[PDB]
């Protein structure tokens, strides 16, 4: 879906590959339907038996993906609605969503599985759908986000990067321009700026005994978080400003330079959100009509 | 003193375009409370807000209204917010709203029509409460059978809660079953059939008598035939009764007669009285392979040669299960600290009690093997002191765990029912509880009633206060209806048990009457239980019909009287009961209006909404057992307060421990001029403040029954259904 | 012969739970690994169900 | 499909049932795709061998 978006936004698209991708989308969509739950949740296997319970993160991923798919191909609103009520059911009055761990591998998930990060990813997936901030779920979620950002800001460490980035994106979608600029400033303070671009890594190297190789329990999630920061900077109510676009250009340069020759990026999460951010950047900057620039 | 307490109760299935009540309970320090419920339509944006001031230990019930929705059936997010000067609480869930359809029905002036006649029918509409509702109906039509619809009326609006229509059928109408169909705005449809054919008016009806239920151990059978006539007088003639057993050894296809053994008896229906006959069921072979009993009686009335047939006792149940005992007051739950007493009835076959007969009550998981005996009423009240494990199984038998005669021969049809029942104990973290001794039964109406309650308080209030309280709700029609409270100066530190409750049964209560009661303890603890009273099918608006009496000879002066509300309307259908003598009407009674209702009783949350899970996972590294060995983990299976309110049909938001502390699963994974007959009166009449009285015109040469059906309606009291005064 | 297995484990408290075999050292095992054997009435072995 | 056509031609159609049928059509379509041949033909089972 995000590949289709990148191609359409860049105008580098043909109807042949479009039809091919359409067929792939329909097939994968139904195959995913083959793993949902009776209530509307999702899991690794699920269907063909009921001796399991769904996962939350996976359901959110399905929700976001189905939303964009709805943007291009036809889909049933009943499924997104069911997933939405399910997530709301798995939410707490004060606390945030619970991580109903039923996954197979953490590589697919580009996060640290922290309840705050999970809740943030959820609410951003919700806000990606056109949903009013006065809505209940997003209200409680915003309370969680505000509290988590407050504790992570006053404290010397709140993971220092991933959280703050996703929080910034969420705040940007809500409308709290002030909170957006504040957390964004906090992020910019801990910059990993290079010769002609800028970016952010994990806490420069993980402190505790870590490593050995293969990204064990830590997929590096650098492309995804950087793209999240990008998408945040690119969001505003009237239209974005200029400064945010400059920083966006920097990180975009880093992103395109980080691409993989085999295709995509290091994983699925990063490729998805990265292409999403690039698509929005194209929708903002690139214009198929504007063709008479004089400098 | 203790923790502050709040509690909001609301049904799960909400109806629109009307009012529905929800209750709230508040108490304990920092009482300047403000509660607010917000029902919001998630997808898109919809919001219905409601507020209410809240004080100490008050159970106030507010009636919020809901208007129509865009879609038909839809879920919604209900969020309750409690704000105290120094406290706050918020809890939400998924409430299912439904653009319910009204309960509409049709009534015809006749059941069977002949060519050239005018079909007259009435359309009625109503809501859950039976207060008449005015409405613009999109469609009502009469249809011929080929789908060649015979008549059609569009967009008419009901005013007095009903509307009458008429359609003159022709001289050469299509014959067969026709049909009246009404279509509501919601897309809903309702069908009321009626037939059109030729027929002669019968001046008599056969009425036979045979056991409604014939069983295995039967050597003979009583049979009788009596024929009612004009004014129910006796009729002389001949009778041919064909008592029969149906579905024999024959193959039953193209050459084999399905008809099994038949016995034909000829009787001479005398001048006075009726005919009797004792038959022997030896020829029927009332055993394993042969089927049911159809009795086709055919009476031939003299001087006309008119034969009429009646199909009786087809379902005489040759039941392999004999001595089928019973139960009556078998409690579904128990407690590990109480003597529960279950009342059990024992009957056999047809339904007659068996007196002075030894029986055996076996209680497994409690080791209660005892003997008892069937008294004059075949009732036995057995009590068991419960201090045992989770589930108790109770059975009762008069024979033993096997069919005494030839059980497994593959060619026998004898059996004996075994009373079986299972009961679960309630959960009680405080070790205190309530249990009602109900009059679980056919509750009357228009009467008071007392239900007794047993409270076993293990220490009762730990610190709390002196006054403790109980709050009860008698809910109905998938909603609520009545509420109330009660409290008591608790004993200092013991488990005091007896206290009764009183409630009126005037009306406004479905056949089902779900009563629940819960007592709150200031320590953040609560207890409670349920009960079932199958209310008698009676209506709110009392109604009755009378008449200036039966008198022969067409003297027009005759009367009909009706008693109902002081300002109402009444649909009167006085029918010359000749066609009605032939074929009956179509389910016109209180029970009909009741079963037409949508979801008579609400039990269990509806389908779409699943639940409201929690997060309190108590899974230890290992179950933590010191002693003989360590133990693994496993889920429990016992009733719970949350389950009481779930089976009740509603939902609630609280803070106290309601649900059982269920653990999260394992994370680890891999002089006369004939008038029109077959009818008499069909009209509407106004009811003044003293009962209406119409003067009907006694008609000539129409000697049959005269069923007078009264269907009244009043905006204040509701509808009314009163009997068939047969001014013969 | 000591079999303390109840119908249901009789696990009072918040919930019920099944039975299982333990895994811990015992005096009987101390004397077993010691090499010798002894006759006594006291509670030496664990009450294995 | 033909049911959808009958309803649309007779005008007796609502968007709810339309969406329901659309989902059914997509599902059955893919399920049928699960039985085609490599060349484009179709059979009872075909695929997976
Ligand atoms: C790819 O996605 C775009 C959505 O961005 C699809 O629509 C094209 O979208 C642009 C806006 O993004 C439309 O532009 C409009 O032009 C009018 C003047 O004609 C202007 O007033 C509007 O403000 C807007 O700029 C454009 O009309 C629209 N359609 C086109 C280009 O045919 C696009 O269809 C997608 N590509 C596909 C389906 O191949
Ligand atoms: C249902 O099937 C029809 C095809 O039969 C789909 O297209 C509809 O076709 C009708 C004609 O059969 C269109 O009516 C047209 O009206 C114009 C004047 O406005 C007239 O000049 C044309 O000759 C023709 O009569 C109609 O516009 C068109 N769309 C409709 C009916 O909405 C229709 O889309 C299908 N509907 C479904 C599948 O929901
Ligand atoms: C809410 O729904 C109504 C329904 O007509 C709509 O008019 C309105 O724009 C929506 N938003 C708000 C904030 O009311
Ligand atoms: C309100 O309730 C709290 C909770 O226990 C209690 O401690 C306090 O005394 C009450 N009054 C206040 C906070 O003014
Ligand atoms: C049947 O009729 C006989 C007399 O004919 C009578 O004694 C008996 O009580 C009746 N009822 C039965 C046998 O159930
Ligand atoms: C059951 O016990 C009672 C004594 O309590 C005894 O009289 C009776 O005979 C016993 N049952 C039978 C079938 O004898
Ligand atoms: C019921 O019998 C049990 C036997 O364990 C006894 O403990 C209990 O006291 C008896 N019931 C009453 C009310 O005493």
């Amino acid at each position: 879906i995000y590949v289709l978006d990148y191609l359409n936004e860049t105008q580098q698209l043909t109807p042949e590959i479009k039809s091919k991708a359409i067929g792939y989308l329909n097939t994968g969509y139904q195959r995913q339907l083959n793993y949902k739950h009776y209530d509307g949740s999702y899991s690794t296997f699920g269907e063909r038996y009921g001796r399991n319970q769904g996962n939350t993160w996976l359901t959110a991923f399905v929700l976001k993906t189905f939303a964009q798919a709805r943007a291009y191909i036809f889909i049933d609103e009943a499924h997104i609605t069911q997933a939405l009520i399910w997530l709301s059911q798995r939410q707490k009055d004060n606390g945030c969503f619970r991580s109903s761990g039923s996954l197979l591998n953490n590589a697919i998930k580009g996060g640290v599985e922290d309840e705050v990060t999970l809740s943030a990813y959820i609410t951003i997936a919700l806000l990606e759908i056109p949903l009013t901030v006065t809505h209940p779920v997003v209200r409680n979620a915003l309370f969680c986000l505000e509290s988590a950002w407050k504790t992570a800001q006053e404290g010397d460490h709140g993971s220092h990067v991933y959280t703050k980035a996703l929080l910034a994106y969420a705040f940007a979608l809500a409308g709290n321009q002030d909170k957006r600029k504040e957390v964004l400033k906090s992020l910019n303070e801990e910059a990993v700026k290079k010769d002609n671009s800028v970016h952010w890594e994990r806490p420069q190297k993980p402190k505790a005994p870590v490593g050995h190789f293969y990204e064990p329990q830590a997929p590096s999630a650098e492309v995804e978080m950087t793209s999240y920061v990008l998408l945040a900077y690119l969001t505003a109510q009237p239209a974005p400003t200029s400064e945010d676009l400059t920083s966006a250009t920097n990180i975009v340069k880093w992103i395109t330079k980080q691409q993989n020759a085999q295709g995509g990026f290091s994983s699925t999460q990063d490729t998805v959100v990265a292409l999403h951010a690039l698509s929005k950047y194209g929708a903002a900057t690139f214009t198929r009509t504007g063709k008479a620039a004089q400098v | 003193s203790g923790k502050p307490q709040y509690m909001v109760l609301v049904p799960s299935l909400l109806h629109t375009e009307t009012t529905e009540k929800g209750c709230v309970l508040l108490s304990y320090l920092n009482e300047t409370v403000t509660v607010s419920a917000s029902l919001e339509s998630v997808r898109g944006n919809r919001s219905l807000f409601t507020d209410l001031e809240a004080e100490n230990d008050v159970l106030h019930c507010v009636a919020f209204a809901v208007p129509k929705s865009s879609s038909n059936e839809e879920v919604m997010f209900l969020t309750v917010q409690v704000k105290g000067p120094t406290q706050e609480f918020k809890k939400r869930t998924t409430v299912m709203v439904k653009n319910e359809d009204s309960l509409v029905f049709v009534q015809t002036d006749k059941s069977i029509y002949k060519p050239g006649q005018t079909v007259k029918f009435r359309v009625v509409s109503m809501d859950e409460n039976f207060h008449p509702l005015n409405e613009l109906i999109p469609l009502v039509y009469i249809q011929d059978p080929k789908g060649n619809r015979i008549a059609q009326w569009q967009s008419f609006q009901l005013e007095g809660g009903l509307k009458q229509f008429s359609f003159p059928l022709s001289s050469e109408p299509f014959q067969g079953s026709y049909k009246v169909v009404v279509q509501k705005k919601s897309g809903g449809r309702t069908e009321h059939p009626f037939t059109v054919e030729e027929f002669v008016l019968p001046k008599f009806e056969v009425q036979v008598t045979v056991p409604k239920i014939i069983t295995i151990l039967e050597e003979e059978m009583n049979v009788s035939v009596c024929g009612l006539y004009t004014y129910g007088k006796p009729v002389p003639g001949h009778v041919t009764v064909s008592i029969c057993r149906k579905y024999s050894d024959a193959s039953d296809c193209h050459g084999e007669d399905s008809q099994a053994f038949c016995e034909k008896f000829s009787g001479q229906l005398n001048s006075h009285g009726c005919f009797y006959q004792q038959v022997k069921t030896k020829v029927f072979q009332l055993k394993r392979k042969e089927y049911e009993m159809k009795l086709h009686t055919e009476a031939q009335i003299q001087e006309e040669g008119t034969v009429v047939e009646l199909t009786g006792r087809q379902s005489s149940e040759i039941t392999r299960t004999i001595t089928k005992l019973s139960f009556v007051k078998v409690d579904s739950h128990f407690r590990q600290g109480i003597p529960f007493f279950g009342q059990v009835r024992l009957v056999d076959g047809k339904g007659v009690p068996i007196p002075n007969k030894v029986i055996f009550i076996r209680g497994n998981e409690a080791n209660y093997y005892s003997n008892a005996t069937t008294d004059e009423h075949g009732l036995v009240q057995f009590s068991i002191n419960t201090t045992n494990v989770m589930g108790t199984s109770l059975t009762v038998r008069v024979n033993y765990k096997d069919r005494s005669p030839c059980y497994g021969y593959q060619w026998v049809s004898e059996e004996h029912e075994e009373a079986h029942h299972t009961a679960y104990l309630v959960f009680s973290p405080s070790k205190s509880f309530v249990h009602l001794e109900p009059m679980s039964h056919e509750l009357p109406c228009g009467h008071t009633q007392t239900v007794q309650a047993h409270y076993i308080l293990n220490g009762g209030t730990l610190l709390g206060l002196k006054k403790l309280s109980f709050y009860y709700l008698i809910m109905a029609k998938g909603g609520i209806v009545r509420t109330g409270t009660h409290g008591l100066l608790v004993k200092q530190e013991d488990m005091k048990g007896h206290f009764s409750i009183s409630i009126p049964v005037k009306s406004d209560i479905a056949p089902v009457a779900r009563l629940l009661i819960y007592a709150v303890l200031p320590t953040g603890d609560v207890i409670g239980d349920s009960a079932k009273y199958d209310v008698e099918n009676c209506l709110a608006n009392k109604v009755d019909l009378s008449f200036s009496p039966s008198q022969s000879l067409p003297a027009s002066h005759a009367h009909l009287r009706v008693t109902a509300a002081p300002q109402s309307v009444c649909a009167l259908r006085a029918v010359d009961q000749s066609v009605l003598l032939m074929k009956p009407d179509a389910e016109l009674s209180a029970s009909s209006v009741y079963n037409l209702l949508p979801e008579k009783d609400l039990t269990g949350f509806p389908g779409p909404l699943n639940d409201q899970d929690n997060e309190d996972c108590i899974n230890r590294h290992n179950v933590y057992i010191n002693g003989i060995t360590y133990t693994p983990v496993s889920s429990t299976n016992e009733k719970d307060m949350y389950s009481f309110l779930e089976d009740m049909g509603l939902k609630a938001f609280t803070n106290s421990k309601i649900r059982k502390p269920k653990m999260c699963p394992q994370l680890q994974q891999y002089t006369v001029r004939k008038y029109f007959p077959e009818t008499w009166i069909w009209d509407l009449v106004v009811v003044n403040s003293a009962g209406v009285a119409e003067v009907g015109v006694t008609v000539p040469d129409t000697i049959t029954e005269w069923k007078a059906g009264a269907f009244c309606l009043s905006e204040d009291a509701g509808l009314g259904i009163s009997s068939t005064a047969s001014l013969r």
